[PDB]
DNA sequence: AGACAAAACGACGCGTCGTTTTGTCTCGGCTCCCCGACATTCTC
């Protein structure tokens, strides 16, 4: 007779609820509550997660995570480096004397930045390879260049040395460092491709386009011949584009059957496309015969203008630095005595793992050559195991206690698809599920067929040798054909037939010299785990090598057929190995089934349902379905449903229907609640504080008793997976447990849709209540652009409505311009019955008379609805001018984290390894810090710098934007020089003078600009901008690094008083805001230089009520009377800068009209919000503002009595 | 090169001729406007009034003197409390002792001066106590 | 009366809140787990 209804509306980011007390049958009720919770999140979140395109914060932090990661384990290798040679004595005296090598174990000792080769005596700098250098200088002027070079190109005429000469170990040792800091790149799994994998950038030549009598489209279609000799594979339609091109391409070459290159083709660009530019050069090192290191050095020797790091030599194959590098070891082995010193060789070794004699052990055995190369610098990690994330059967548990005398349960991983065991399982399945009809008469032919169980048996044995199954198979297997019968599954496709039997069958029936029995089911479990388990090729040619060795059969041809295998597709099946294991003697039929194989509880249930006994464990509907089951002998084939039941016990998954009675069981399923359990972020948030406000609202208004809500309606308004997701997970709390309400979800949750809300909308006024809320804006905005064209008058209506400009209409809504409209739509739908959307969704009735009832009930006469009662529309106005909007936040700044390290601890006088906690404080930072571009400090005299700011300077490309104005921004005098003059000389026009063509026109002919004076190129120029940047840190070089705050970063606007009445403002960035909750303070400090007390600090989100210029708001408190003026005053932040705060009022979700730069006119001006208020006063919001605080209801929070009283008798 | 500061111990062991040495140390310490917290002030008033029944307005007179010539008075710290509660969880001192401590540093001092504190610890890696008498 | 108090004063620099305008790290390979949606078949 009464009824509490919840009505939620749920958004991308915002959810609507509102909750009334509706009396349908008397025409009565009354509104309870209303509100929208937003989640601030930008638009650009909004119009990326429809396409998607990195949409997750954090995906970022695993990039930057990831980025870090690489960096430290370079260190690290690095570090080992610089032990190893210090151990060998290869490092010299000035730099080997301030590395740490005690404490810090190779780390440089503090506030220090050593280079291997310039020696610093009493504050110069020194080079000390001065003979390589003279023999460098020397190669040079015999190919006749220069006599004056940088003095750090020796490193390559000693890498070109090293091949075959004897060096000295300084120079070694440099360009070990060296390959370690350039490894190159390389594919951890490996898998050689096709022998040839031709793979061949090549550059060809068009010959002509014959005609090919193709014509398609009304388009006659061409081929394409080369200059070498071959034809394009693909057609060609436009001509222009394909005579005499220099074209070039990637061609793939494979051997086909027939004894010929397939030959294919790629279009490919060089310096644009990866592979392009890999492949080019790969193929010039290979042509050259020679290390990259000796072609980097000839390549400098005949261009000394050449740039390598980016330009000549990017990335290459990893066997070229492994080849180069080995090469240089071995020879410089031989001239070297501390190389073959094994005394300095188990040195090392012991220095670089005490703690793992194993692992000396194993390297005793090798040399400084595997230490350095397969050791040190080339090592690279395996991927981490992701078995740990695999799933769990549904049935098969364990057991056990812990240490705490609790009982908790393991669970079973699933099985993998791959295994032979689940491979009987499913094609079994599919034997059961297999039945045939005729083509003719589309009759049930089967039960002739396969009606004995030696019908099943051959089928069988003629299904475990193939390795798939089709059409023409499984007809001709009966002796039947295509013309006559079919088999009820789709006519052509395919279905598994043992894959892994058969693939192993037939690999093991190349290898030949062995009998044909070998292959026994135990041989195919154990062959698929040596298969399946050791992924990783050295490790599994020397398996299979010793599985060869230990089964008598020659391993000759096994490793050859046995080494192209593909991997194991990575798929894993619903159960668990122990559960198909009971499952499947039960559907096993015939000679492969025997009543011994049946496990001792499914045996104990058999005699059971033969005896016709009563067992607890054993259900009315089982005897139903088991009246054929009279003797042990009926347990032959029996289907999935069937041995489930008998193994198990249950009907498959009955679900547990389930009803909470409080909120401790929502808070507990919200405290359960796992990360990353849903699609993507948004919906998990969207969902969670959905759960949060239910809760929140059960509280306030029915204190979390049992069935508070009466009914509860959903709507959404992609997102779909919301519609099924919350519904089943609010089920829980409106279920009626008499059983009249079962299912997946409760009878009494209605969805709706959009239909019944535009309609209801429409006729019961409340789009005219949403108009009249939302015109001031547009009068506003009329006032603001002195025009008319933003209300426009009807007189139907004898008003004015909003509306807008057709050149300012691209995507305009009025609903989406604001936030209450989530609640609106809560409140029409929690209104809408059963019956309102059975008549709106079913409305064809096959008969008037039928539905008649139902159009009298709630329609006034078929014109307009009656409304839930008389005062809907003045109470509904009531509300929604008297809703206050709740934004959540995010502020955090710093957390805990946690740090588990790997480290071998000493228990019981032996040493294992085990997972260490980190010891002290260490804070994890929630934001990121500041910006990525790092700028650096200039002084120049020629400019005046204010007192309080800096100038900082940046490399930036020389382009076409660079005007008369940014070219005097270029921190370079002399550049400014010869930049205006060439700009001058191109008629002062950049984009004519910094074309790419401008540009290399000006680096040849820079003596015609620079007065006739020399100058080096020109391609980037420091341009230097005067601001305030801050140091990144205060550690060797960073405190030369100045960036610039990082978007959104600025969380805390401090508002402060002096004695006398006057506001003072101020803006803390994000590292006080860090250092002082580090030390457990205020995130604002309380008082500002000046002695000033602070009134309080804003946050972006944040609610304010800005009072009248009337009134005096200093104790003003009582905030239980807001009405529409005291709410219409009401702010929130929305960025701060400076001394500059920007609101918007809370209501507003999207302007009418943003701002450009062409016409200058926008809602809120150019910033899109205001530092004052929208209304006539325009008064200065943070000069008389007063901050607020509510909760997720839109509740306000003021103390009182009570409050005080309970903030110490909680201490009391 | 270091904000030397000092409580009530120091300014205690000046007053009294009972031990003259510990009298003199204590007086040396002030010789160098050691800086002074204002608790410090409030804690030396009340043991002046306390435990020696002395006259009021001797004792404000001895306390303007002092502040006016002798030792340099620190400003309150606004967030005195939220740091000696941080302090608080690290450290097991008296609490009057640990908002001296948090007053001290807080101000930037870097050596502190007293007896019942356990001289030559670290609070906080910000200043040391340290027992001058010995 | 003479010598203090303070207003001019000619200087530049500064700074002026109000507002708009400008700037903002980038691409490459690959593996392996989980979930979702829509297709077909069988059973409860
Ligand atoms: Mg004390």
């Amino acid at each position: 007779m009464i009824k509490n209804i919840l009505g939620l509306a749920l958004g991308t980011n915002s959810i609507g609820w509102a909750l009334v007390k509706q009396d349908f049958e008397n025409k009565q009720g009354e509104i309870l509550g209303m509100g929208s919770r937003i989640i601030p999140m930008s638009q650009d979140i909004l119009g990326d997660f429809g396409k998607g395109n990195s949409v997750s914060q954090t995906a970022e932090r695993t990039k930057y995570r990831s980025v870090r990661r690489l960096r430290e384990r370079f260190l690290l290798r690095r570090e080992r480096l610089h032990r190893v040679l210090y151990i060998l004595n290869f490092l010299p005296e000035h730099y080997a004397s301030q590395i740490d090598f005690e404490k810090r174990l190779g780390k440089f000792k503090v506030e220090t930045e050593p280079k291997l080769v310039w020696k610093n005596t009493d504050g110069q700098f020194s080079f000390l390879f001065q003979n390589s250098f003279n023999e460098m200088l020397e190669d040079f002027k015999a190919a006749g260049q220069e006599l004056k070079i940088p003095y750090d190109w020796t490193i390559y005429h000693l890498r070109k040395k090293a091949i075959s000469q004897k060096i000295e170990k300084e120079e070694l040792a440099w360009i070990l460092l060296n390959f370690n800091h350039k490894r190159g790149y390389y594919q951890l799994r490996g898998e050689d491709f096709e022998e040839e994998k031709d793979k061949t950038f090549v550059r060809l030549k068009v010959d002509r386009i014959v005609d090919s009598g193709e014509n398609v489209k009304g388009k006659i279609l061409y081929d394409v011949y080369f200059e070498n000799g071959w034809k394009y594979d693909k057609q060609v339609v436009k001509t222009e584009d394909w005579v005499d091109r220099t074209k070039e391409f990637i061609v793939s070459e494979s051997i086909l059957k027939n004894g010929e290159t397939k030959r294919t083709f790629k279009a490919v660009d060089s310096e644009k496309d990866w592979i392009a530019i890999k492949t080019k050069t790969e193929q010039e090192i290979e042509h050259s015969h020679k290390t990259v290191g000796t072609y980097i050095y000839e390549t400098l020797l005949q261009n000394p203008k050449q740039k390598i790091k980016g330009k000549l030599v990017r990335t290459i194959e990893r066997k070229f630095y492994k080849e180069e590098l080995r090469q240089i070891l071995e020879k410089q082995k031989e001239f070297h005595q501390e190389l073959q010193s094994d005394d300095l060789y188990n040195d090392c070794i012991r220095e670089l793992y005490r703690n793992n004699e194993v692992h000396q052990l194993t390297l005793r055995k090798k040399d400084f050559v595997h230490l350095f190369m397969e050791d040190i610098i080339f090592y690279q990690r395996p991927l981490r195991s992701q078995k740990s994330s695999v799933s769990n059967c549904t049935l098969e548990f364990r057991k056990y206690k812990g240490e705490n005398g609790a009982e908790h349960t393991q669970y079973l991983k699933a099985i993998p698809k791959s295994n032979p065991y689940y491979q009987e399982f499913r094609l079994w399945q599919w034997i059961f599920n297999l039945n045939l009809y005729t083509k003719d008469n589309d009759e049930n032919v089967t039960k002739v067929f396969l009606n004995t169980t030696q019908d099943f048996e051959n089928l069988f044995e003629f299904l475990n040798t193939r390795k798939e199954v089709d059409q023409k198979a499984l007809l001709k297997h009966f002796k039947l054909n295509e013309k006559t019968h079919r088999w009820n599954f789709v006519e052509d496709k395919k279905y598994p037939c043992n894959e892994t039997k058969t693939m192993i069958s037939s690999r093991l029936d190349k290898v030949e010299n062995i009998s044909d029995d070998f292959l026994t089911r135990d041989i195919e479990q154990k062959i698929w785990h040596i298969i399946y388990s050791v992924n990783d090729k050295v490790e599994y040619e020397k398996a299979l090598k010793s599985f060869a060795r230990k089964h008598h059969l020659d391993e000759s041809s096994f490793f050859e057929a046995f080494r192209k295998f593909p991997p194991f597709k990575s798929e894993y099946g619903s159960f668990s190995e122990k559960a198909i294991k009971k499952l499947l003697p039960l559907m096993r039929l015939g000679k492969y089934w025997n009543y011994a194989e049946i496990d001792k509880y499914s045996r104990e249930r058999i005699q059971k349902i033969i005896t016709g006994e009563y067992d607890e464990n054993i259900k009315d509907k089982v005897r139903e379905k088991s009246v054929h089951l009279t003797i042990e002998n009926d347990f032959q084939g029996l289907q999935l449903w069937l041995a489930q039941y008998i193994v198990y016990g249950r009907h498959s998954e009955a679900s547990m229907i389930g009803k909470w009675n409080s909120a401790n069981d929502l808070e507990v399923f919200l405290k359960d609640f796992k990360q990353h359990s849903l699609r993507n972020p948004i919906v998990e948030q969207v969902i969670t504080e959905t759960l949060r406000v239910v809760k929140d609202i059960w509280l306030k208004y029915g204190n979390g008793t049992k069935d508070f809500f009466n009914e509860i309606h959903i709507e959404l308004g992609d997102t779909r997976y919301i519609s099924k997701y919350i519904s089943g997970i609010l089920s829980n709390i409106v279920r009626v447990e008499d059983g009249s309400d079962e299912g997946v979800n409760s009878k009494n949750i209605v969805p709706g849709n959009g239909k019944i809300t535009t309609q209801l909308k429409q006729d019961w006024g409340l789009n005219d209540v949403w108009n009249d809320l939302i015109l001031p804006r547009f009068e506003r905005m009329n006032q603001l652009t002195n025009s008319k064209d933003f209300t426009a008058w009807n007189e139907n209506h004898q008003k004015f409505l909003p509306t807008v400009p057709i050149e300012f209409s691209k995507g305009f809504s009025k609903k989406r311009i604001d936030h209450r409209h989530h609640a609106l739509d809560a409140l029409v739908i929690a209104c809408a019955t059963t019956d309102h959307v059975n008549l709106l969704n079913n409305q064809s009735a096959k008969s008037d008379t039928k539905r008649y009832d139902l159009k009298k009930k709630l329609m006034k006469f078929p014109k307009q609805f009656l409304k839930p009662w008389e005062k809907f529309t003045v109470d509904a106005k009531h509300n929604l001018e008297s809703i206050i909007v709740s934004f959540k936040q995010n502020l955090r700044v710093i957390n805990k984290a946690t740090n588990y390290y790997e480290k071998y601890v000493e228990k019981d006088g032996t040493k294992n390894k085990e997972r260490v906690e980190q010891a002290g404080t260490n804070w994890a930072i929630r934001k990121p810090m500041h910006k990525d571009t790092v700028s650096g400090k200039v002084d120049l005299p020629w400019v005046k710098v204010p007192k309080g700011k800096i100038l900082t300077a940046t490399r930036k490309s020389l382009d076409s934007s660079f005007d008369l104005k940014s070219i005097g921004s270029i921190t370079d005098t002399g550049i400014q020089k010869i930049l205006k003059n060439y700009l001058a000389f191109k008629d002062g026009n950049p984009e004519l003078a910094f074309s790419p063509e401008g540009i290399d026109d000006l680096n040849k002919n820079i003596e015609k600009y620079n007065d006739g004076k020399p100058h080096q190129p020109i391609n980037k120029v420091r341009v230097f901008e005067l601001g305030s940047k801050f140091q990144v840190g205060q550690t060797g070089n960073k405190k030369g690094k100045y960036v610039e705050a990082a978007k959104g970063t600025n969380l805390f606007f401090a508002v402060y008083e002096d004695e006398k009445g006057k506001r003072s403002y101020e803006t803390i960035p994000l590292n006080e805001v860090i250092e002082r909750q580090k030390q457990g303070l205020t995130s604002v400090p309380l008082e500002n230089e000046k002695g000033s007390r602070l009134l309080f600090d804003l946050s972006p989100n944040d609610l304010v009520y800005v009072p009248e210029i009337d009134e005096n708001i200093d104790s003003n408190f009582v905030f239980s009377n807001l009405n529409k003026e005291k709410i219409s005053r009401i702010y929130k932040v929305e960025k701060t800068s400076g001394t500059e705060c920007y609101f918007v009022r809370q209501d507003i979700a999207y302007l009418i009209k943003q701002y450009d730069a062409k016409t200058k006119i926008g809602e809120l001006e150019s910033q899109n919000k205001l530092q004052v208020t929208m209304t006539d006063d325009r008064i200065r919001i943070t000069d008389t503002c007063v901050k607020i605080n509510c909760d997720r209801l839109g509740n306000i929070n003021f103390i009182t009595k009570e409050k005080i009283k309970q903030i110490f008798n909680e201490f009391r | 090169l270091d904000k030397i500061a000092i409580d009530t111990n120091i300014l205690l062991y000046a007053y009294d001729n009972r031990d003259l040495d510990k009298q003199d140390r204590a007086v040396e310490i002030l010789l160098k406007k050691p800086f002074v917290t204002q608790l410090v002030v409030f804690e030396f008033i009340k043991v002046l009034e306390r435990r020696f029944k002395m006259d009021k307005k001797e004792i404000t007179k001895l306390t303007i003197k002092l502040l006016k010539e002798v030792i340099i008075p620190l400003s309150l710290h606004r967030d005195i409390y939220n740091y000696s509660q941080f302090l608080l969880q690290r450290y097991n001192f008296g609490l009057s002792d640990i908002l001296v401590l948090s007053d001290s540093i807080l101000n930037n001092c870097t050596i502190l001066l007293s007896e019942d504190m356990c001289n030559g610890m670290i609070v906080d890696k910000k200043l040391k106590i340290v027992n001058p008498f010995l």
